[PDB]
């Protein structure tokens, strides 16, 4: 289940973590969840393991033991945690916390305590790791985005338009771009001077695109840091080209008449490790794989009973 | 058929919204605003062109925008910006003209008609015509006015009208005569033509009919000389009685033009200008003003102010105020009443007293605005302090009477102290100090004191405020000699009436350790019982059964004092008070929770001591013996049991078993479920068998609890109902009713175990806020008011509830519709929780998600609904909304400043008969419901979605905003009053106990929540450094309140979706 070469995971509302293969749709297993909806999912780069980040508590379940229950919990964290990140060095993990904290965890090593905190006021809502591992980008509720450099622990902070909470960011894995989404639906992108190694690393600001007029949820880079894929409220996940910043493609769930409420927001999604192909998560109890060029529904993996705000995705060898 | 015409529309009105409801067309708009304002209602009219403005920018042109919202300011720069911008274009001068003719701009509009004069469009020529002839007519210029009358058509009752003037003047009498008869008849043939579907041209044909009757009096006023004071009465008095915008008086001035020149009328032009400026129309009021003084709009600026009258210059001085340049203002002050002084003391010759005096109280007026200047250049520091308390005492000299002059001065004494005071909190925060800071408060304390009571004497009936800040000196300050002997003098000085206003503030500090102060309260408190007692009896009763010693003895002493007097009726009221108790909490509920109570602390918390703590005051309570046949009953079917588990528990407390401890929990879990049982089955009470002194009463000399008042004949207790209908609840309240002497029912609500005493302040405040209402000409003419009930503590447990007759809770009309419409009743909760199980514990964003699905698949309608298909016509149901809409949107802004939580649809409902809005339950005051660790409000006032549904369409835009700001405008004017109130309570003694639940010393807790609240009427509760205006801070206001991400972090029980 994390033999597999394509790991694929969806977790929500209704207790169960799921685990799907790929290319048939078919869900191999599925963990029990229970107490508690999931907020975040990631697969460590060790793809021992998928972290599941909820409330007041990360469950971490085993790819390789393809059956028990939580390795590991980390508790004693009161209110939601929105974001969860390792570092590529097997060792190090990540949160974003309703608590207006972004804390480190020594994932070799015993304690219920974390090795660092990192505190805001305002919640936290999302949290991601500058491909350097050497600064973390932190984003909450106030709308501030902050870099915080796991060296010298100087917190260095940046404000867009905010007074509107940034919901959450990502940055290419080639550190040129870095993205930040919010609540009135916009997304920022910025220019990464490479400081590095005796560091500077800042930050130039590019473009504002009106990416959705409702709530933006998530935002994220291809692999390939040809496309940007921003998820919504408005029930759509727009693929944008990093070259242009315009609209190279669509993905939409929107009834076909005005008369039907809606039924489902666009909460997550993953790239494919080739940039081909993008993953969704939805309310309507589905996550989908599209074609990212024609925008064409490839598979829906159906079998959650309550909603899906979940994805993880892993491609690697 | 008058009153059956405006049915019809109303009728249509429904349907026409029900309409708009289904989809917004400018059509429907149309159709909307048109019979908004046959049904003559302006300000609900005014809201659907706000949504028109916001929705469709399609009758265009910023200018007409500005143009139909009345507000010529705008429209006339915006239509300069759109001329020079663009060509000529015929529309956009005769808007640019309307302008003008509104404004009473008639130098432009005499130029803008003449200079361009083109004109090649013949309707361009039409109308030019009718504007230019009033603009001919205010500038003097009467060869300008025929030539443009005699292009105005005598069909129009406008030009039958400028020709009864042009006559008048020319005088020719026999044609204005006829001329004005034509003009009516014109104008008459003419409502009928557009019969509702006008513009203000109903409102404005009583400007034209008062008009053309004031025209017909200045025909009297030209060759029979007899009625040039009986014409100048009417003309006074119709006037300070009168109440139309600017605009209209203009007009109706330039009538009373033709026969007197402003120089003889002085006072009738200067109480324009005073309006002018009040409806902050400076530009204007200035120049009827140069008009007066006969001197320039001052070009000779750095000249001083001609002094030639007296009362103009003063006119002038605070119009500069008032307009841009205040330090000149200030500076022209200074010195004219200097001038004044002067032109008092030498040019008075004896055989002129009259003008002395007018001269004098112009002069009060003065020193009052020059302090007040003072204060707002400087602020209060070591250096304006005394200068302003010499300004106001010279004003409280020139006019000895006069409140304002005296309250000015009380409350600057009173801020000395304070700033003395709070500057000394700031040197302590890092001997000859404190010798040096007693000589100081002590200084300014006296005066205060003094200056509080001649200005309290000075109100009568308005003087809430002053009295409660005598209260705060008198206790705030551990008593010196200086301050109590300057006490004393007031209390001998000021009226007994006006200490019931405080009662509750004075018996709050009865046993006050400080000897001096005690002292008057104890006398003070006996002379208010020697005249009205009944306004003491009650409060006195309650505070003389209490735990705390120096209360109930103190309270005693007053008691037996006025027994000297009055002892039938203090005895009567101690036995009512004291039997409705009883009745309140019977022998078997205090058992019931004394036991549940008694289990948390022994089987889940292992404490025995604080155990016996609970039932010992049971089993002493019992061991006094039954004296109801219900305590007897009780005692029963459950005593000997009791008797006995207390003897086992009795037992251990010597023994220290654990066998001796658990015979007693066998037998008092007996008994527990015994009652259990019988505890839904109290659905009534019996006077009989609960308490039968109660039922024997008969045309006692007690009033019925919190009718007393003077003025009004007193209504006496004459019988009780024997029966009291027990609301079954989790506290299971009594409905009791009592037989009043004047024949009428009283019915109360006797609650067991609330403290009521909170209640009672907040319903002190409404009392003032609905004097502030009833005062402000605004909301006066709207109606506004807070809906009170009568609140009589009988104890820290118990007390008394007016009932208001006619009302449901929201729940329930709700609960009803719902079952009656088949819907079921939790239904947006039974969605939320198939969607999400873990609903409580989502992210912000997930539950914003949940929240709107839930809203998104169920009706919003349900009150809007049932609201209609209950009123018996639409006329009715008609004002029942407009009554909802304005009653709510006061509580809104009132409950706001209050801090008043937990406003969920138990706790608010409405009356049936007149649609208008009551709050009950204020238990949670001030942010306490946000603070709170568990589910916090996020919510100022619940301004939900069926709540806005049940308004008009075009809703919070409408209605709702406009009385939002009127009753917020009336609450930033009276700011003290307001904080005088708060601050009484907020640092009551017996009171802070509400705020040390912020864990589930008070100096400084009591100083934030107070703090917080003047925030709120300076418009600084937003950010810090802003000090934001009313609509500014409403319009934040309103958007917190509806905020989806506010609203879904609600506890499911405040139903965030109704
Ligand atoms: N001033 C009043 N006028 C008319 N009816 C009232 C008044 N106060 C309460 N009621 C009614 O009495 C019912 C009992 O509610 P409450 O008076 O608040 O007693 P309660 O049982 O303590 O309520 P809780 O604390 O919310 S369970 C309400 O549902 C109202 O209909
Ligand atoms: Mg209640
Ligand atoms: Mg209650």
């Amino acid at each position: 289940v994390g033999s597999d070469p394509v790991i694929l995971a969806t977790a929500g509302y209704d207790h169960t973590v799921r685990f799907w293969q790929a290319h048939s749709g078919i869900c191999t297993r599925t963990v029990q969840h229970q107490d508690s909806q999931v907020n975040a999912l990631e697969v460590t780069p060790d793809r021992s393991m998928i972290a599941a980040a909820g409330y007041q508590h990360i469950r971490m379940y085993d790819l390789n033991s393809n059956n028990p229950n939580p390795i590991i919990s980390y508790d004693g964290v009161n209110k939601n945690i929105a974001s969860v990140g390792f570092h590529e060095d097997g060792r190090w993990m990540y949160t974003g916390g309703e608590d207006c904290t972004a804390r480190i965890w020594d994932l070799r090593s015993r304690n219920l305590q974390c090795q660092r905190i990192f505190q805001v006021n305002a919640p936290i809502n999302c949290v991601c790791l500058h491909p350097n591992q050497a600064e973390l980008i932190v984003g909450d509720q106030s709308g501030a985005i902050h870099i915080w450099d796991l060296k010298t622990d100087h917190n260095e902070q940046l404000i867009p338009e905010p007074e509107v909470s940034i919901t959450s960011a990502h940055i290419d894995p080639d550190a040129s771009y870095m993205a930040a989404v919010n609540s009135t639906g916009n997304c920022y992108v910025w220019n990464l001077t490479g400081g590095i190694g005796d560091e500077v690393t800042q930050l130039i600001p590019k473009t504002k695109i009106p990416a959705h007029t409702r709530y933006a949820l998530q935002c994220r880079f291809s692999p390939d840091s040809t496309l940007l894929a921003t998820c919504s409220a408005d029930q759509t996940c727009k693929i944008w080209r990093t070259s242009n910043f315009s609209l190279m493609t669509e993905l939409s769930i929107k009834s076909g008449n005005p008369g039907e409420s809606s039924r489902g927001w666009m909460w997550g999604c993953a790239f494919s490790g080739d940039s081909q192909y993008i993953v969704t998560a939805s309310s309507d109890n589905l996550a989908r794989l599209w074609c990212v060029e024609t925008g064409e529904i490839k598979r829906e993996y159906g079998g959650h009973q309550k909603a899906v705000v979940c994805l993880a995705f892993n491609d690697s060898v | 058929e008058r009153a059956a015409k405006c049915r019809a529309y109303a009728k249509a009105l429904h349907y026409k919204e029900l309409e708009f409801q289904k989809g917004p067309t400018p059509a429907i708009l149309e159709s909307l605003i048109s019979i908004n304002n046959k049904l003559q209602q302006p300000e609900a009219a005014a809201g659907v062109l706000e949504y028109a403005m916001k929705h469709f920018g399609e009758l265009e042109i910023q200018a007409t925008w500005y143009e139909k919202l009345h507000e010529w300011e705008d429209a006339l720069v915006a239509y300069d910006k759109k001329m020079d911008t663009n060509k000529d274009d015929p529309e956009l001068m005769l808007g640019r003209m309307r302008c003008l003719e509104a404004l009473g701009e008639w130098g432009q509009l005499h130029q803008q008609c003449c200079e361009k004069w083109t004109l090649v469009n013949d309707e361009t020529q039409a109308k030019m015509a009718r504007m230019a002839a009033a603009a001919a007519w205010g500038l003097g210029q009467w060869d300008s006015m025929e030539e443009y009358t005699c292009m105005i058509p005598r069909d129009t009752h406008d030009g039958a009208f400028y020709r009864a003037v042009l006559a008048l003047h020319q005088d020719l009498f026999s044609l204005a005569q006829q001329c004005i008869d034509k003009a009516r008849d014109l104008l008459d043939a003419e409502l009928t033509a557009m019969a509702g579907e006008s513009y203000s041209r109903a409102y404005g044909a009583m400007v034209s009919c008062h008009m053309l009757s004031e025209l017909e009096e200045v025909i009297q006023y030209k060759l029979v000389p007899e009625r040039r004071e009986i014409i100048r009465q009417i003309w006074w008095e119709r006037l300070q009685g009168c109440q139309r915008i600017v605009e209209d008086w203009q007009k109706i001035l330039m009538v009373r033009s033709l026969v007197v020149s402003p120089h003889e009328d002085m006072r009738t032009w200067l109480k324009y200008a005073s309006l002018c400026g009040k409806s902050g129309r400076l530009a204007l009021a200035h120049k009827t003003l140069v008009l007066l003084l006969g001197v320039d709009p001052s070009r000779q600026l750095d000249h001083p102010l001609p002094t030639v009258h007296p009362q103009v210059t003063y006119a002038y001085m605070k119009n500069m105020w008032k307009s841009a340049r205040k330090i000149d203002a200030f500076q022209h002050m200074q010195h004219f009443v200097q001038t004044m002084q002067q032109q008092a003391q030498h040019a008075i010759a004896t055989e002129d007293q009259q003008h002395k005096q007018e001269l004098h109280k112009l002069m009060a007026r003065c020193f009052l605005k020059l302090g007040e200047w003072q204060l707002n250049l400087q602020g209060i520091n070591e250096s304006t302090i005394p200068k302003v308390l010499q300004y106001y005492s010279a004003a409280t000299e020139h006019d000895r009477s006069w409140y304002k002059a005296w309250h000015a001065w009380a409350v600057m004494n009173f801020e000395a102290v304070l700033h003395y005071k709070h500057q000394n909190q700031a040197r302590d925060e890092k001997k000859k100090v404190t010798e040096d800071l007693s000589k100081t408060l002590l200084m300014y304390t006296v005066p205060a004191v003094q200056g509080f009571f001649r200005s309290i004497s000075l109100s009568r009936g308005n003087n809430l405020q002053d009295t409660l800040r005598v209260l705060t000196l008198w206790f705030d300050y551990g008593h010196w000699p200086d301050v109590n002997e300057a006490l004393v003098e007031g209390v001998k000085a000021i009226q007994i009436d006006t200490w019931l206003q405080v009662i509750p503030q004075l018996i709050a500090r009865i046993d006050t350790p400080r000897p001096l102060v005690g002292r008057l309260i104890h006398q003070l408190l006996t002379d208010i019982g020697r005249y009205h007692p009944q306004a003491l009896i009650y409060p006195l009763t309650v505070a003389s059964k209490s735990t705390t010693t120096a209360r109930h003895n103190a309270a005693n002493k007053i008691l037996k004092n006025m027994c000297e007097h009055s002892n039938t009726l203090v005895q009567q009221a101690m036995m009512v008070s004291e039997e409705l108790i009883r009745v309140a909490i019977l022998w078997h509920e205090m058992w019931h929770e004394g036991l549940e109570e008694a289990s948390r602390l022994y089987f889940g918390e292992r404490n025995v001591k604080g155990m016996f703590e609970v039932l010992e005051p049971l089993h002493a309570m019992m061991e006094r013996g039954p004296q109801t046949l219900k305590e007897t009953s009780f005692n029963q079917a459950y005593g000997r049991d009791l008797m006995e588990a207390q003897e086992w528990c009795r037992k251990y407390m010597k023994s220290g078993n654990v066998k001796d401890l658990t015979q007693a929990w066998d037998l008092y879990y007996h008994v527990f479920r015994r009652i259990s049982k019988q505890l839904p089955q109290l659905t009534s009470l019996e006077l009989q068998y609960v308490s039968p002194k109660l039922l024997m009463c008969r045309d006692l000399e007690l009033a019925v609890p919190g009718t007393y008042d003077p003025n009004q004949p007193i209504i006496r207790i004459q019988s009780i109902a024997p029966s009291l209908q027990v609301i079954t609840s989790k506290q299971r309240p009594r409905k009791l009713t009592l037989m009043g002497s004047n024949g009428h029912e009283f019915v109360f609500l006797l609650k067991g175990h609330e403290d009521l005493r909170q209640d009672e302040r907040v319903m002190q405040l409404f009392g003032l806020v609905n004097t502030l209402l009833a005062n402000d000409p605004t909301s006066l003419r709207k109606n506004l008011s807070i809906q009170r009930y009568a609140v009589i503590p009988l104890s820290t447990n118990s007390g008394l509830i007016g009932w208001v007759p006619h009302c449901d809770t929201l729940h329930a009309l709700i609960r009803d519709y719902r079952e009656k419409k088949k819907i079921l009743l939790n239904i947006e909760h039974r969605i939320m929780l198939r969607m999400a199980p873990d609903y409580d514990h989502l992210t912000l964003m997930q539950k914003v998600e949940v929240f709107e699905h839930a809203v998104n698949n169920t009706a919003g309608d349900d009150l809007a609904k049932l609201l209609w298909l209950k009123s018996p016509s639409s006329e009715v149901w008609f004002d029942r909304r407009t009554n909802y809409t304005r009653s709510l949107a006061v509580m809104s802004m009132v409950g706001y400043i209050l801090g008043l939580g937990d406003r969920h649809p138990s706790n608010l409902m409405l009356d049936r008969l007149s649609g208008k809005i009551l709050h009950i339950d204020f238990g949670d005051c001030f942010e306490v419901a946000m603070t709170r660790e568990k589910f916090p409000e996020k919510i100022p006032f619940r301004l939900t979605r069926m709540l806005t549904n049940a308004m008009e369409v075009t809703g919070l835009d409408g209605n709702y905003r406009i009385t939002c700001h009127t009753v917020m405008e009336v609450l930033r004017e009276h700011k003290d009053s307001v904080m005088a109130v708060l601050e009484a309570f907020v640092y009551d003694p017996l009171l802070n106990w509400r705020l040390m639940d912020t864990n589930t010393a008070l100096n400084k807790k009591a100083i934030q929540i107070i703090n917080r609240v003047r925030d709120k009427l300076t418009g600084r509760d937003f950010s810090h450094d802003d000090t934001l205006d009313v609509p500014t801070q409403v319009e934040l206001l309103i958007k917190q309140a509806t905020s989806h991400e506010n609203l879904c972090q609600c506890y499911i029980g405040w139903c965030p979706f109704w």
